[PDB]
C-alpha cells in the first residue's frame, strides 16, 4: 500500500522501483493584465522520475506548447504526467521496467493507474513521506535544461553523481533528500553552503560538488543546521 | 389474478410478497397468497423468526407456470416449486380459497409502486443472472455473491450481474485515458448500451433488479451493482434525454420505497453526493434530488 517510515528500506532492495513527482510539471507566473485583471503565463516544467536505488533520474521536460489551447491545466498536468510515465515504462526493456511506481502526491494515483492498465503487475503506490522533490528545480543544471528547452525532451541524469562508488544507496538517498529539503526551506543559504569554498568544483558530468568524505560530513552538518535554523526562524523557537 | 398455495407453515416466519409483508406463526393455518396482479414479476421472500440471518426468496412470474411454496424440514427452508398438473393445482387453490386460508395481495387501486419498481424487470432476463435453468423461478438470498465479487467462491450460486469497473481496459480506450475516465459516455453508450445491454430497457431492468435484491435481501453485491450502474450514467456527459428522465423516475420510486431505517447501509454517500451535486447529470434528476433532500438530508 502506502510507503512510509516503517517500510523505508524497501526503496533500496533489488526490486526496480521509481518515484514520480509531478510538482514541477505545470509551472506558472501570475501577473496583472493591462485591464487590471490577473493572468497566468506558463513556463517550461518537468516530470521528476527517479530510481532511488541507482540514482537514475528520467527528467521529462514539459514544454509550454503542450498547454496551448487546453483547459483545466492543473488537472491535465496530472494525466500528462501519467501519459509520459507510461510512455517511459513502455520504452524500457522488460527487465528494466519497474515493479512499483511510487507517486509523491496522491492525486497522481488514478491518472497513473488508468494509463498503466496495460501493466497490471506494476504496483502504483502512494507514500506518507513528505519528500522534497519539488526542489529539483533548485539544482542549477536541471533548472537550466528545463528552461532552455524549445521542444519536448527527455534528459537522463544520475542524481547521485559518483556517490555510489563510496556509499550505499540508503546513504545516497538520505544525502539527496537532506540537500533538497535544505534547498526547499532556504534556497539561498543552501546554495551558499554548497559553493562557499571555490576550491571544490562541480564536474561537467555531475550535478553536485566533488566533496571528499570528510567535506560531505561538514556539508551535511551545515544543511541540518540550516533546516533546524529555518524551523526556528519560522516557528520562533 | 393468480395464486401462490403454501402446503403449510411449520415454522414461524415473516413472509414478504413484493413490498408487503406479514407474520405467520409456527403451524398457523396459512395456505398462501391470492389475488397477485398478473403482468409483473413478483418476489416472495422469507425471514425465519428464529434465525433472522438469511433473508431468502423467489422471483417468479405467474404467467410462466403454477407455483407453490412447501417447507422442507431437511434443508430448513420454504422452497418454491412448480405444479405441472394444472387441474391438481386449480383444485388445491379452490379448496384453500373456499376455506379462506389465504392472504390477499393488498394492492391499493391508486398505487403504482410495484409497477414503478419493476417497469423494466422481465422474468426470462432475471434467470440470465440467477442461473438455475431447471426452474422457471429464481432463488436469491442475503449471502449470494456476484461474479465481480468472486473475481476479487461457488460459481453456481452467484449473481451474474454485468461487470462494470471504471478502471478497466473495457472502460478506457487507449489514447483516451483522461477523456474516458472523466466522462464515461463511451463506456455507457458504446460499450454497455450498444454493446452489452443492447438498449436502455435491459440497462434499467438489471439496475431495478439489483436494487430490489439489495432492499429485500440485504444483498451487498446487488447494492454495489445498483450504485455502479447509477454512477456510470451520472458520470456520462452524453446520455439520451429519455434515459435521464426515466432514470429520475426509477430512482425516485426506489428512494421512496426504501425503509427509512435502512438508508444508513443501503445508500452509498459518495455515489449519491457525486450523482446529485458534482456529476454531469447533477441537474437532470429533479424528482430524485428533491425526495433525497427531504427524506435523507443527513446522507448529504
Ligand atoms: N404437489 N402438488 C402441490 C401443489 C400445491 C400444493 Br400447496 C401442494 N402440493
Ligand atoms: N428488461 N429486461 C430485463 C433486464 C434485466 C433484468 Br435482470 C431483468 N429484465
Amino acid at each position: 500500500g502506502a510507503m512510509n517510515s516503517s517500510n523505508y528500506a524497501e526503496l533500496f532492495n533489488n526490486d526496480i522501483k521509481l518515484f514520480v513527482d509531478d510538482t514541477n510539471v505545470y509551472r506558472v507566473t501570475v501577473h496583472k493584465t493591462f485591464e487590471g485583471n490577473v493572468a497566468t503565463k506558463a513556463i517550461n516544467g518537468c516530470i521528476f522520475t527517479l530510481n532511488p536505488k541507482t540514482g537514475h533520474l528520467f527528467l521529462k521536460i514539459i514544454h509550454t506548447s503542450v498547454w496551448a489551447g487546453q483547459k483545466r491545466l492543473s488537472q491535465l498536468a496530472k494525466w500528462k504526467t501519467a501519459e509520459e510515465v507510461s510512455a517511459l515504462v513502455r520504452s524500457l526493456p522488460k527487465e528494466e521496467q519497474p515493479k512499483q511506481i511510487i507517486v509523491t502526491r496522491k492525486a497522481m494515483l488514478d491518472p497513473l493507474e488508468v494509463h498503466m492498465l496495460d501493466f497490471p503487475n506494476i504496483a502504483i503506490r502512494p507514500t506518507e513521506l513528505r519528500l522534497p522533490f519539488s526542489a529539483a528545480m533548485s539544482i542549477d543544471k536541471l533548472s537550466d535544461v528545463v528552461m532552455k528547452a524549445t521542444e519536448p525532451q527527455m534528459v537522463l541524469f544520475n542524481i547521485y553523481d559518483d556517490w555510489l562508488d563510496r556509499i550505499s544507496s540508503y546513504t545516497a538517498f538520505s544525502r539527496l533528500t537532506l540537500l533538497l529539503r535544505a534547498l526547499k526551506t532556504n534556497e539561498e543559504s543552501a546554495k551558499m553552503i554548497l559553493l562557499s569554498d571555490p576550491t571544490i568544483t562541480i564536474k561537467s558530468y555531475h550535478l553536485w560538488p566533488s566533496f571528499t568524505d570528510e567535506q560531505w560530513i561538514t556539508i551535511e552538518s551545515q544543511m541540518r543546521d540550516l533546516i533546524l535554523t529555518e524551523y526556528g526562524r519560522k516557528y520562533n523557537v | 389474478m393468480n395464486t401462490v398455495p403454501f402446503t403449510s407453515a411449520p415454522i414461524e416466519v415473516t413472509i414478504g410478497i413484493d413490498q408487503y409483508s406479514f407474520n405467520v406463526k409456527e403451524n398457523q393455518p396459512f395456505h398462501g397468497i391470492k389475488d397477485i396482479p398478473i403482468g409483473h414479476v413478483h418476489v416472495i421472500h422469507f425471514q425465519h423468526a428464529d434465525n433472522s440471518s438469511m433473508r431468502y426468496g423467489y422471483w417468479f412470474d405467474c404467467r410462466m407456470g403454477n407455483f407453490y411454496i412447501q417447507y422442507d424440514p431437511k434443508d430448513g427452508l420454504y422452497k418454491m416449486m412448480e405444479e405441472r398438473d394444472g387441474a391438481k393445482f386449480e383444485n388445491i387453490v379452490h379448496n384453500f380459497k373456499e376455506r379462506q386460508m389465504m392472504v390477499s395481495y393488498p394492492k391499493i387501486d391508486e398505487d403504482d409502486t410495484w409497477y414503478n419498481l419493476t417497469e423494466f424487470v422481465q422474468m426470462d432476463k432475471i434467470r440470465k443472472i440467477v442461473r438455475k435453468d431447471e426452474n422457471q423461478f429464481s432463488y436469491v438470498d442475503s449471502s449470494m455473491t456476484t461474479v465481480q465479487e468472486n473475481e476479487l467462491s461457488d460459481p453456481a450460486h452467484s449473481l451474474n450481474y454485468t461487470v462494470i469497473n471504471f478502471k478497466s481496459r473495457e472502460a478506457i480506450r487507449p489514447g483516451h485515458e483522461m477523456e474516458d475516465f472523466l466522462d464515461k459516455s463511451y463506456y455507457l453508450n458504446t460499450v454497455m448500451l450498444q454493446g452489452i445491454f443492447k438498449n436502455s430497457s435491459n440497462y434499467f431492468g438489471e439496475l431495478q433488479f439489483a436494487f430490489l435484491n439489495a432492499m429485500f435481501f440485504g444483498n451487498y453485491g446487488s447494492s454495489l451493482q445498483w450504485h455502479a450502474m447509477i454512477e456510470l450514467i451520472c458520470s456520462s456527459a452524453t446520455v439520451p434525454k429519455h434515459m435521464l428522465d426515466k432514470l429520475d423516475e426509477i430512482l425516485y420510486y426506489q428512494i421512496k420505497t426504501l425503509p427509512e431505517q435502512y438508508s444508513d447501509i443501503l445508500l452509498n454517500e459518495r455515489v449519491w453526493n457525486i450523482c446529485l451535486y458534482s456529476s454531469f447529470q447533477k441537474n437532470s434528476l429533479h424528482n430524485t434530488e428533491k425526495i433525497m433532500e427531504n427524506k435523507y438530508p443527513e446522507l448529504l
